[PDB]
């Protein structure tokens, strides 16, 4: 109601809009190196 | 319902500073965004600042290293600090509260600032008494004329406000000497004339002088 | 930044008609477009929101619409107390901005005014300086016409004039004009007239006031 | 911090007698207070040096008393120049405070006030606010109480007032009130009247006049 706000809101995306507002899918990628052993390498170290 | 007690305003000098401020009646300053927005006859209106309700700051260019906002939460008050102006800046400020995307719900009304070097003076006022012929009739004119003063603007009231109905007043107007002018005028019926005198009272608000003149029939064939 | 764009630039309408507001911008807004009311000497007051949502104390005769950088705003059967200055504002981008603003006018009919004239007081003269007021009050419309003669000479260059604003309950406009003397000049001149036209008037009016009336 | 009394509220004596000044301190202390003397709108005066010791420019009729938590202040054969208020300061650390003041008078005889009331001027009652002023002169005690009554009701709560010190030539005092109305409100009633209570009158004395009366 008044003063009382539901605290999500929507983003209701139109399509023939300009690019600024266009929908964005963000990926966020974090490297932590903790006291313990590393659990991802890089592949390509092979040869014949 | 819903109201917003505004403070500060006045005249400054290029260099100084002020602290102006606004507070509220019942809704949570704390709780809700705030802004600032300054509006200037003849230049139009502007956005100016904001503080997120997580207490995040957030500027308009055309102040950063001269304008800052904050809030006390001691005293549920906005607050307002200026850094070295521009003349440009002449503006009336306003503080409102928006939610959200920015509508600018509930508005005070407004405080006007003025930057000069030039001092400030008080007002001069001049009583109208109204002529022996705008008697004949149901109602008739009266008024008061105040000028000679610095700086704009000038608020009138006839009576403390007790009137509501006939009450016309005339806007500001510059002075070559660079001082302002201004009046007002009441309409009344016709038979409390010889009966009710009628006080104007003014306030030159920046300055703080309040002048008080009356106005009688008196006799004006002469 | 991103600007705003307000046609037309005046709009003058009847009551019990409809008006029509369009706002034009140069990227998009994507419908979060929002209308607001200030009448003079008042606070703002919000209206619409992006394309349709009106706000909560506004009644049903407001109604606006658009997208893609066009957006139009139509009200109908309008009312008196309608007559404000409008005002679209921004959503595309920080920071945000709004509009030069849209003044919409009511006209009902023509009206003649009341002229008066002032003489200078006692206390203008002990500080050696005279001013001489006619004031127009009540009339339609803004555009009422008034001249100065002194001493049947034609003193156009000495008066300063005055507006008020429309009365929203009477729909009529005031002029006050000023004419400003030195004290010599005010003892030198004697006769002193003030001639108005106006369209309520059926014929010009012309007013005058000797000095020796006091 | 620490925090003086001084007592009592007012000194009310003839001269020629002995005075007793007494004051409290919140924290007791070892010969630490001072006294301090003022004629209205002078300079105050350093009177008493700890509790004892008296300074060389003050003759010596005065002598001071002091303890742990009890001082109090003692003058002898009290004299005209002696009519004044007095104040204690502490001299000694907290960091140092003061206290409330006591006034001296100085006692002769009664005398009832003269009275005489006087209508507003033409000024006053053009600009819309009518008041009424009632004058006391020479008397004693201060304690003159005086009121006011218009058509016979009581209304003595429309006033501020004020007295002046004590008259060093005819050891008595004067009182300045006023009554204060509306224009309206003024012509409402009919009759004006302020009443006088004294010590030197066998009975309260009231005068009064008309509105009619101009």
């Amino acid at each position: 109601g008044f003063n009382c706000y539901f605290p999500l809101q929507s983003y209701g995306f139109q399509p023939t809009n300009g690019v600024g507002y266009q929908p964005y899918r963000v990926v966020v990628l974090s490297f932590e190196l903790l006291h313990a052993p590393a659990t991802v390498c890089g592949p390509k170290k092979s040869t014949n | 319902e819903v109201q917003l007690v505004e403070s500060g305003g006045g005249l400054v000098q290029p260099g100084g500073s002020l602290r102006l401020s606004c507070a509220a009646s019942e809704i949570t300053v704390s709780r809700n965004y705030m802004s600032w927005v300054r509006q200037a006859p003849g230049k139009g209106l502007e956005w100016v600042s904001v503080i997120y309700s997580g207490g995040s700051t957030f500027y308009a260019d055309s102040v950063k290293g001269r304008f800052t906002i904050s809030r006390d939460n001691s005293r549920n008050t906005l607050y307002l600090q200026m850094n070295s102006l521009r003349a440009d800046d002449t503006a009336v400020y306003y503080c409102a509260r928006d939610y959200g995307d920015f509508y600018f719900d509930y508005w005070g009304q407004g405080t006007l600032v003025t930057v000069s070097s030039a001092s400030t003076k008080g007002p001069s006022v001049f009583p109208l008494a109204p002529s022996s012929k705008s008697t004949s009739g149901g109602t008739a004119a009266l008024g008061c004329l105040v000028k000679d003063y610095f700086p704009e603007p000038v608020t009138v009231s006839w009576n403390s406000g007790a009137l509501t109905s006939g009450v016309h007043t005339f806007p500001a107007v510059l002075q070559s000497s660079g001082l302002y002018s201004l009046s007002s005028v009441v309409t009344v019926p016709s038979s409390s004339l010889g009966t009710q005198t009628y006080i104007c009272n003014v306030n030159h608000k920046p300055s703080n002088t309040k002048v008080d003149k009356r106005v009688e029939p008196k006799s004006c064939d002469k | 930044e991103i600007v705003l764009t307000q046609s037309p630039g005046t709009l003058s309408l009847s009551p019990g008609e409809r008006a029509t507001l369009s706002c034009r911008a140069s990227q998009s807004i994507s419908s979060y477009l929002a209308w607001y009311q200030q009448k003079p000497g008042q606070a703002p007051r919000l209206l619409i929101y992006g394309a349709s949502s009106r706000a909560t104390g506004i009644p049903d005769r407001f109604s606006g619409s658009g997208s893609e950088t066009d957006f139009t705003l139509t009200i109908s059967r309008l009312e008196p107390e309608d007559f404000a200055v409008y005002f679209c504002q921004q959503y595309g981008s920080s920071p945000r901005t709004f509009g030069q603003g849209t003044k919409l006018e009511i006209k009902r009919t023509v009206a003649a005014p009341s002229v008066f004239i002032f003489p200078p007081s006692d206390e203008q003269l002990k500080s050696g300086t005279a001013s001489v007021v006619c004031l127009l009050n009540n009339f339609y419309p803004r555009e009422a016409k008034v001249q100065w003669k002194v001493d049947n000479a034609l003193q156009s260059g000495n008066s300063q004039e005055s507006v008020t604003e429309q009365d929203s309950k009477d729909s009529t406009y005031s002029l006050s004009s000023t004419l400003t003397l030195s004290k010599a000049d005010y003892e030198k001149h004697k006769v002193y007239a003030c001639e108005v036209t106006h369209q309520g008037l059926s014929s010009p009016v012309t007013k005058s006031f000797n000095r020796g009336e006091c």
